[PDB]
């Protein structure tokens, strides 16, 4: 029936010798019995004492009886490297919704496809005969390899027909599973159904019977999916007053997933209590603000939330909030408030930002999030005005570009808390600073620092300088790392040193910042 | 069929495809199905491990769709094959062709086809993507024009003795197309180029001409100031001293005494006469190049942008660092619009003048080009490009 894929041992390589492990008696009876079938089926075959090959066998045991387990480690080091199979899985938001269906479980699938003749011969295996004084596999062998992607590429074509008469239904194909799904009303939908089974069938591919299959709901990736609708499966928050780091970081952990849909889920303090841990059995306990945060998580996840699915033919509506300092919020939406997908953006990216890259970033994110599930960019509905936007873009070094969005007066807007001037500012002092300062006022200020590093020296000076200037200011530096990070109007940071002048900048009325040599 | 080959010991290109658009699949979809249908491609099998991105691109003025292969990867593994008229930059207007199209009536060889699989994915993995091979020479593959060329030589031929006074050269998918003749009777020649061509090809670059003899560079210049304060000065004195790298004959001794003690940054200085003196000398070493920059073919060309704002943009053209082989402005759109059509521009120019493509550094974060550059590219090569932040400092001397 179906065409065999041509299979190679990588270059200059050969086939496996790997000596048969010694077998009990029983095991050796239990083996021959399990072989002599797959022989009858034409899986496998004997052949002559011309193939050194082999490839080491074990019998394991829920009956009384045993499976052959063949060790093909050997085999797959020595086989050539195949089109990976889909790491990836779809993602719900990006289904669409069904009236029915059906979930079918391809038993035995590696056995019902040919293997490349010309393959085989390394697929040799010994069974040991009791008396004191081998095969080959015909099909796809059981933990080689190149089956879970041969199979794959098998059951596509096998399905290709089936799907042209049936552009209506829907195939997903996931290892040994295959998901189907219609808007055909029940009777008809069980009814394709039963020829999707035969068409598997011709190709002597068995599945289950209606009433032994599954269907809705059915969880799948940590997920509880509806025909209607979707969502995450019951996470459960323990209780108690005793936690471990590893507690904490399973927690921490289900907390993030659960964001992807509950919206508000927040883990900074449950985060915090990590810092400087010794081991992951190490008791920490709660502090006040954790305790607050964990109830709060409590709350928003008793009372379930699902999310419904795409509809193509509207468009899709994202929409973004400053959630805190390095915090931002999101949800996908075509239906107004209809989530299709939520979720939180906390990635910092540099030492220092501002909230219109760091949304700006944000966007790139869901934009591309967004291709990947649906394959079209949304429209954005942003907490910043088009001007404050465009006012950082064209003094900003690099480039970016915002698809379609509109200002969405939501608070906290995002906002820029200072401006360097564009030139020197007249009446307003000039300070020299190199740790200190000198100015053309004749002031002057000289301070020592132990524990520092040449660069944090350099921005030491600086604050001094803000600190003891007016309202306005001209600053020199010879800096020119000072220069770039300031230049860039930082408004949040890792360092408290560049936190404090960003605070002086805010009070300014006007700054000038100026390098030299 | 010509029997080429990976360099000694390299496999195959086996590059991750970045996700694209439902419009772009599709496209690509239609687009393949259609060269499955004519044999010059093949849908191919789980046995073929190798990977090279594809892209759907639009035709400037032409409503149809473009596929591009991204076959750096493969290029740059793929054997050499054993020239550039320096005339062709000389010419006054230069048209270019897509000859793409030719490759598709030769095949390639069948042991090297498993190198040019390419897929064309899917929305949110609803499954597993299409997967195909090239049966022919596939456009963008530096295989391509060399396998071609003798057949190419031949085609060109008669126009190339009908016609001696224009200059015919090829890059790629690319006809590079110059003369000196009249803006009139210059399409005219490329027309009668295409009909022959049409013999045996769509313009390229808005069907328009470069026009490679204003190939203007670009001087380092200062300010040119009424009143000099002490900001101006300190900032003269921080560019000159920048290109006192490059041009050694550049002295700020006298600059730098307006500039003794701590004075305030607005006082306007009155520039001594030494001072005066020193500073049109200045002037005048900058208005020409360092000399004594030669490009050398075995080396790398390197072009760095800059933003500058307000649709303005400057790049620089070297082999090693200071040492400038051109340089230049750009003016406008977007951000990353612009900045394509910079990046094709230079390339061109390039290509143009030095017969090959230069590495770019880009000012720009991957994933925001990697997300938007497709959507206005044109050119069937694709430039090697790596991500960068430039200095304040760096910008701030150009333009
Ligand atoms: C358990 C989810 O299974 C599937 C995963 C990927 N694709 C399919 C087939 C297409 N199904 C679509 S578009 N919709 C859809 C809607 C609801 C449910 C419960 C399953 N699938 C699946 F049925």
């Amino acid at each position: 029936p179906i065409e065999t894929v041509p299979v190679k041992l990588k270059p200059g390589m050969d086939g496996p010798k790997v000596k048969q492990w010694p077998l009990t008696e029983e095991k050796i009876k239990a083996l021959v019995e399990i072989c002599t079938e797959m022989e009858k089926e034409g899986k496998i075959s004997k052949i002559g004492p011309e193939n050194p090959y082999n490839t080491p066998v074990f019998a394991i045991k829920d009956s009384t009886k045993w499976r052959k387990l063949v060790d093909f480690r050997e085999l797959n080091k020595r086989t050539q490297d195949f089109w990976e199979v889909q790491l990836g899985i779809p993602h719900p938001a990006g289904l669409k919704k069904k009236k029915s269906v059906t979930v079918l479980d391809v038993g035995d699938a590696y056995f019902s496809v040919p293997l490349d003749e010309d393959f085989r011969k390394y697929t040799a295996f010994t069974i040991p005969s009791i008396n004191n004084k081998r095969y080959q596999y015909n099909v796809l062998p059981q933990g080689w390899k190149g089956s879970p992607a041969i199979f794959q590429s098998s059951m596509t074509k096998i399905l290709e027909p089936f799907r042209k008469q049936n552009p209506d239904i829907v195939i997903y194909q996931y290892m040994d599973d295959l998901y189907v799904g219609s808007d055909l009303e029940i009777g008809q939908h069980r009814t394709k159904i039963e020829e999707l089974r035969q068409h598997l069938l011709r190709w002597g591919l068995t599945t289950p019977d209606k009433k032994h299959q599954k269907e809705p709901p059915f969880l799948w990736m940590g997920y509880e999916l509806h025909p209607d609708k979707w969502t995450v499966q019951p996470i459960v928050l323990p209780e108690k007053d005793s936690w471990t780091v590893n507690d904490i970081q399973k927690l921490v952990g289900k907390l993030n997933w659960a964001s992807q849909i509950y919206p508000g889920i927040k883990v900074r303090q449950l985060c915090k209590l990590l810092r400087g841990t010794k081991a992951l059995t190490e008791v920490i306990p709660l502090t006040e603000e954790a305790e607050l945060e964990l109830a709060e998580n409590r709350e928003i996840l008793k009372e379930p939330v699902h999310g419904v699915y795409y509809d193509p033919s509207k468009d899709l509506i994202a929409e973004i909030q400053k959630q805190g300092q390095g915090q931002w919020t999101y949800q996908i939406y075509q239906e107004p408030f209809k989530n299709l997908k939520t979720g939180k953006y906390a990635r910092m990216r540099g030492a220092h930002t501002n909230d219109v890259k760091q949304l700006t970033e944000a966007v790139q994110k869901i934009t591309t999030e967004s291709i990947v599930i649906w394959g079209k960019t949304p429209k954005f509905k942003l907490p910043i005005q088009k001007e404050t936007w465009e006012t950082w873009w064209t003094e900003y070094w690099q480039a970016t570009w915002i698809p379609e969005w509109e200002f969405v007066n939501t608070p906290p807007l995002v906002k820029l808390w200072y401006q360097l001037e564009k030139e020197p500012i007249v009446g307003a002092e000039t300070f020299y600073v190199d740790a200190g300062y000198v100015t053309n006022r004749g002031r002057q200020k000289v301070v020592t620092l132990t524990d520092t590093t040449n660069q944090k020296t350099e921005l030491q000076a600086i604050y001094l300088a803000l600190q003891d200037s007016g309202l306005e200011v001209n600053i020199v530096t010879d800096s020119q790392y000072a220069l770039g990070i300031i230049q860039a109007q930082p408004d949040q940071s890792e360092s408290e040193l560049v936190n404090q002048i960003i605070e002086q900048l805010i009070k300014k009325e006007k700054v000038y910042l100026a390098w030299v040599p | 069929t010509v029997p080429v080959k990976l360099k000694p010991g390299m496999d195959g290109p086996k590059v991750k495809q970045w996700p694209l658009t439902e419009e772009k699949i599709k496209a690509l979809v239609e687009i393949c199905t259609e060269m499955e249908k004519e044999g010059k491609i093949s849908k191919i099998g789980p046995e073929n491990p190798y990977n090279t991105p594809v892209f759907a691109i639009k035709k400037k003025d032409s409503t149809k769709w473009r596929k591009l292969v991204d076959f750096r990867e493969l290029n740059k593994r793929t054997q050499d094959f054993w020239p550039h008229p320096a005339g062709l930059k000389k010419k006054k207007s230069v048209t270019v062709l897509d000859v793409g199209d030719a490759y598709f009536s030769v095949p390639l060889d069948e042991d090297f086809r498993k190198y040019t699989a390419f897929t064309i994915p899917s929305i949110n993995n609803k499954t597993p993507g299409i997967r195909y091979q090239y049966n022919v020479l596939p456009q963008g593959w530096k295989g391509s024009p060399a396998i071609f060329q003798s057949s190419m030589t031949k085609i060109l031929e008669p126009f190339r003795k009908q016609n001696p006074d224009i200059v015919i050269y090829q890059y790629m998918d690319d006809l590079y197309v110059g003369s000196d003749l009249e803006i009139g009777q210059h399409r005219t020649k490329i027309e009668e180029l295409r009909q022959h061509l049409l013999r045996w090809p769509p313009f390229l670059w808005m069907g328009y001409e470069l026009h490679p003899d204003k190939w203007t560079v670009q001087p380092i210049v200062l300010p040119e100031k009424d009143s000099w304060t002490v900001n101006d000065i300190q900032k003269l004195v921080g560019k000159l001293n920048w290109a006192s790298q490059i041009y050694p004959g550049i002295k700020v001794r006298q600059l730098c005494k307006l500039l003794r003690g701590t004075k305030a940054l607005t006082e306007v200085i009155p520039l001594t006469e030494e001072a005066e003196l020193e500073l049109a000398e200045n002037r005048e070493i900058l208005k020409e190049p360092v000399h004594g920059v030669y490009y050398d073919p075995s080396k790398d060309l390197i072009a760095e942008i800059q933003k500058q704002g307000q649709g303005q943009w400057t790049y620089q053209i070297y082999q090693e660092p200071f040492k400038n082989l051109k340089t230049g402005k750009y003016a406008r759109t977007n951000d990353v619009k612009q900045l394509t059509e910079a990046v094709q521009k230079i390339t061109t120019e390039s290509i143009v003048i030095w017969g090959k493509t230069p590495k770019f550094k880009l000012p720009i974060q991957k994933e925001t080009w990697e997300t938007w550059w497709t959507e206005y590219w044109q050119a069937t090569w694709i430039p090697e490009w790596e991500f960068v932040n430039t200095p304040p400092l760096v910008k701030l001397w150009y333009q």
